[PDB]
């Protein structure tokens, strides 16, 4: 008989090049010598927050008495941006739970422990980067303005939902980066756009998306939900109506396979329904600390797309 | 002040620096001796350890024997995490091993019973006057230079055998109460963690690298001179060095 | 072609080191490999994170290393040699590549 | 130990966002 | 026969005033009285961080058992920035270790002890006050408009790096702080600008300038250098070239005798080269607490300026 | 209130003022000089340790024996990281300071009054109680911690330098009486002008300022120019001026 | 050539005595090595980092130090000193230089 | 909401606004609520105005009527005279 | 113990607040 | 323990400042 036991893995690849085609971070695992730098048995300590909204989602590592083979192969490589995935799971299979670009490292090494630092973005360099320069007259096709702009991003598209036969009322212009220019367009016409682990996903606020999670005491649920504001402010209303405004909050043991944008299902004795998701957190301390996620609920009003 | 008082000064400095030195020296000669291993007899060596006790040739394997040991402990510990339910109760998740500790007690007396020579204290104690052969102090710096040079063990106790542990505290007590010995206690703990053939070795890293300290192009950066040649084949090498190298100017 | 004296190496004898030089203000990263049978340094050099060395060949005394490769945008323009700072007969060995283990390998560069 | 210390720099966080973002019609 | 013990010296003088010259915190010290008020044998605490950049260098005190003569002093003169200089050592000699303004004092005296706080400035009142109403026309020599800059600031040039016989490209014109434009055209020169203990100092980034300081066992170091990025962010890169993007980190013995913009030589077991500093932050506990300083270290690539 | 109070008043201040005068001054002398060397014997002296206590004379290499001392103890630390390394990694362990205690008495009846020890400099042959040997070693104890004296104890075994007192304790219980108990602590000390110009070093003092109360110091602090000592006045006054000027 | 008195320096008597002073609104860094022999000190002044000394001199009394070098952008055009306190024959020595230890180095600055 | 406080025998009122923020965390044995109230945040953020005046204006006039546009009682004010 | 961590996170406020206003004539 | 406190305080002002400046070609 065995206990249930943490398990995780952590990768280190080549620097992430950005040319003319969608990058994935997958095909740039392998080094110059083949097999990556993995790192298993190590005290780690990490956290990683996703959200939906224009910012990349950042995930902070800590790792404890690394050799120093792989502390010198990142003093190098310090003006480039490594590749790194990390895994997480219970003693029988890991799944994804961040994927990125090492925007920091740094390493103290008093007396008797040496402690690395890790910063990790999502994307940064494509969101940060990516220029444009577009125009359109009146009467073209919403439709087409949104395709032409995401496939200047450069990311792979998760999920789109398209306009319709709407046509811009006004000529429009657009410079600078793009992410910024999209993230406008999402206030005047009620999208959400937000890239999450390479995908570009772009949704109608208030609507949701089947029970893709069923959140139960075998489900390995933590405590009670509790509701708590979506927002730390409050906006003055009328009394688009369709806006989110309310929500819930949960916590779970780590599972990796949810998403900011996906749909879950409630299952407790107090609250039972259906809700959308908003904000995650990973926490993870291998011998020592929690090895949960929290979830951000908002209900949801819309149509079912 | 006077000048007379200038040269008692200059001793302070001179015998308490000297005496540094050789502490110092002598635990820089210990982390450079890799074929030396040292290994404590707690106890079992008159049952069946005795086989272990023979093996060790008083130049790269030595063995450290106590005139007697009081007790033993050995102590593993584990961690066990615990999670919070709806249920208004608390879960388990995985659980973890805390490396482990072991502890012991003893005394070196300066009136021994069995002197045997391939102990390593006995190295140069007298067989025949022993009180003035000083074993007590002599134990004192052996084991303190195997503690303060970061020695791995190897501990041959009766009920089993451990390796791979390091030394983190020790005490010596001449109370009144014996008096003529030195009452000893130590603490250790598991540390669980170039030559050789090219066919074994793996890729290495070294990370970036400067100019070199031991030659020139430093000297110019730490502003010296560049050291002359010593002239043989002088006319063969002056002519190409200076063609396909140059010089640093 | 005048050429100054810039830069020294030295191998601490592994039989697969490997890191990082800067010359002429550009990086490189160079890996050195042992041959049994052949008893030579055989020598790699490539950009920073390149999937392939870019130039490859074996070191050995008095012999310019890089001649035939003052072409490419990503070669240094200087002068690669090994000379012995002992008797004049000793080839490159293990371990006495260094300031003053007997061979010196250096690089000097072109003055422009 | 961290673990208290870590809670009141979220709820500083907290603040100092509230403080940015309040009101507004937008 | 003695011990190694530490010491130190803190001074304030007469309020500062800025003039038609450059301004020397020297001769403000002595007061109307003539002798400052000095402080030798108080537990202080304090922190002082440097850098190269446009904001000026602010250090923090804390002084505990003040006598009411000396915060009655501070009571007055609370209008007023009030001249004060700090010293630090080892029980033979005290080397300058800040200069500056008092920007900040306050009194908190809850029952058993009083604590004083102070917050210093480097320049700051010169940095962030004194205007500039200059213009220049094509063909003008760069060499001369860097000078006359300077002059405006109305501080002592403690190094400067002509520009050679640079031309101006087109009609400049400049306006309101003269920090803030300097900074401008630090950027579109490759050259660093940045004031410190009351010197002006204007030099080239990647180029360096003898070893001035050597650090080794001997010199009193602090645990081994560790290898550590020089900002919290990495830039997108070709792969201009010469500029930073490498460093490292040391830590010694409290040394007041070293500046941002110096050299030094790491003489270690593992590290060995030259270096250019890029931060500094000097740490004291009297008492109680450490009294070393930490130095951020740069590569550098560029000419032995 | 009254005037014969101030008169009591600054009676009150004036002998309390004093003793800081005494006491103060006598731990800044104390630490002036560098030349004296202070030592302990704590046991070892018979068994061949007499060897290095003939060395010691009355006035640089002071030593102090105490009328017995009881136990004493000598440990060292060591510490090391608590999680699991990376692989050999034999550099993730680190070195404390030793320390040493005992335990000690003195007594008003010694039964050994040797004057070599600087505790019986003047004790008087014929009656110890009289000459207060107790008040005595206090004294001594006092500003040797005060001054932060390097020590060098002499043991049984080994030989220690480079320690300092960091704590002590004295009492006179019921029991015992006419004797007080002692107790010290010392740990190791890692420490790290005229001298020959051949071993200078090249060295620093950072920025420096306007050095001591000079010509020109005083005018900043407005104090009246120093006049000169007119031993000759002929030679540098037409000098003088013209080429250095005053300061004005 | 009006003067006024400005600044006034001190020497420990360590014999590689190095700091850096502040004259005229401008800095400088000062180094003072003592010769054996010649039992005088030699001062060498520089800028701030600078790679080598501008000027190097031997100190004597009543000598202006500066009188041949006021043509350098980078050399104080003030008068450098050095005159005694005590008798008048007195000549520099180790220890006997500071405003009361019997010879005055002074620096004085012309009036504009 | 509202909130009193004093001593035993009388209690003032301490802060008067709206609930700008609310949130609960029930951890196993205590759940405590969190609050953060705003005095006036909803007026002082929202209240748009479009006014303008020609030279000569009194600015006592102008004064007022821009407080009357926010919308909250008048405390205390200090006119402006001529 | 949470009025030691107010006190160090009440002084690191103060110094960004006096960080971002200093100085200016205005 | 005061130090055990200013750690976590850099940690998090480096936070701030890493999500401030990040990316970008300037």
């Amino acid at each position: 008989m065995r206990a249930m036991e943490r398990t995780y893995t952590l990768v280190i690849g080549r620097p992430v090049v950005i040319g003319e085609k969608p990058v994935n971070i997958e095909k740039f695992a392998n080094t110059s010598k083949g097999d990556a730098y993995e790192i298993k048995d190590l005290h780690i300590e990490f956290n990683v927050k996703k959200d939906n909204s224009k910012e990349p989602n950042k995930g902070y590592v800590t790792v404890y008495n690394l050799s120093d083979e792989v502390v010198n192969y990142l003093s190098v490589n310090q003006r480039e941006s490594l590749a790194v995935m990390l895994h997480a799971g219970y003693n029988g299979d890991e799944k994804l739970i961040f994927s990125g670009t090492v925007e920091y490292v740094e390493d103290d090494f008093p007396e008797e422990t040496r402690t690395t630092k890790f910063i990790l973005g999502d994307g940064t360099l494509n969101l940060t980067t990516a220029t444009t320069a577009r125009s359109y007259r009146k009467g073209t096709p919403v439709n087409s303005v949104l395709n032409d702009l995401i496939a200047d991003l450069k990311l792979p598209k998760g999920r789109v939902i398209d306009f319709g036969n709407q046509t811009l009322q006004t000529s429009m212009a657009f410079t600078g980066n793009a992410s910024q220019n999209l993230a406008n367009l999402a206030k005047n016409t009620g999208s959400t756009f937000s890239v999450q682990d390479g995908a570009v996903y772009w949704t109608k606020e208030g609507s949701r998306f089947n029970v893709m999670f069923e959140i139960s005491e075998e489900g390995g649920m933590v405590g009670t939900p509790t509701p708590k504001q979506p927002s730390s402010s409050k906006k003055l209303i009328k009394a688009h109506d369709i806006k989110e405004d309310v929500g819930m909050t949960v916590s779970t043991l780590l599972n990796g396979a949810i998403l900011p944008e996906s749909t879950v299902y409630l299952n407790t004795r107090y609250h039972k329904g259906f809700y959308k998701v908003a904000e995650l957190t990973h926490r993870g301390g291998y011998e020592t600390g929690d090895w949960i996620t929290e979830l951000g609920l908002v209900e949801t009003r819309g149509e079912l797309i | 002040i006077s000048p007379a008082q200038q040269a008692q000064a200059d001793k302070r400095a001179r015998d308490a620096a000297a005496a540094k030195r050789k502490q110092d020296t002598e635990v820089s000669n210990a982390k450079s001796r890799e074929d030396i291993q040292y290994t404590m007899f707690v106890s079992g060596l008159r049952r069946g350890r005795l086989n272990e006790f023979e093996r060790k040739n008083r130049t790269d394997d030595l063995a450290i024997l106590f005139d007697s040991v009081t007790t033993h402990t050995y102590t593993k510990d584990y961690n066990k995490s615990s999670y919070a339910v709806e249920s208004k109760a608390k879960a388990s998740d995985h659980v973890t091993t805390q490396d482990g500790k072991f502890t012991f007690s003893g005394t070196v007396t300066d009136s021994p019973y069995l002197i045997d020579p391939r102990n390593m204290i006995d190295r140069d104690t007298d067989k025949e006057n022993p009180m003035l052969a000083r074993r007590p102090a002599k134990a004192i710096e052996i084991l303190e230079l195997i503690a303060d040079s970061h020695q791995l063990v190897t501990l041959v106790t009766e009920d089993n055998i451990l390796s791979n542990y390091v030394i983190t505290s020790f005490q010596v007590d001449r109370s009144s109460e014996a008096g003529s010995s030195i009452n000893v206690q130590v603490t250790l703990e598991e540390f669980r963690f170039r030559t050789s053939d090219p066919k074994k070795a793996k890729n290495a890293n070294t990370g970036t690298k400067q100019t070199a300290e031991d030659g020139a192009v430093d000297d110019s950066a730490k502003q010296k001179r560049q050291t002359p040649y010593i002239g043989k084949n002088a006319e063969t090498k002056e002519r190409w060095e200076n063609a396909a190298i140059g010089t640093t100017d | 072609r005048t050429v100054v004296r810039t830069f020294d190496f030295e191998l601490s004898g592994y039989p697969d080191e490997t890191f990082r030089v800067v010359l002429d203000s550009v990086t490189y990263e160079l890996r050195f490999m042992w041959n049994e049978r052949d008893e030579s340094w055989f020598m790699s050099l490539g950009d920073i994170g390149a999937q392939r060395p870019t130039i490859t060949s074996k070191l050995t005394c008095y012999s310019d290393i890089l001649a035939p490769y003052r072409y490419l945008d990503n070669v240094p323009d200087g002068n690669l040699y090994l000379w012995p700072l002992g008797d004049i007969r000793t080839r490159a060995g293990r371990f006495n590549i260094g300031p003053l283990k007997g061979i010196q390998m250096t690089y000097s560069s072109l003055i422009e | 130990l961290r673990n208290m210390v870590r809670a009141v720099v979220d709820e500083n966080n907290q603040f100092n966002f509230n403080m940015l973002i309040q009101g507004g019609p937008n």
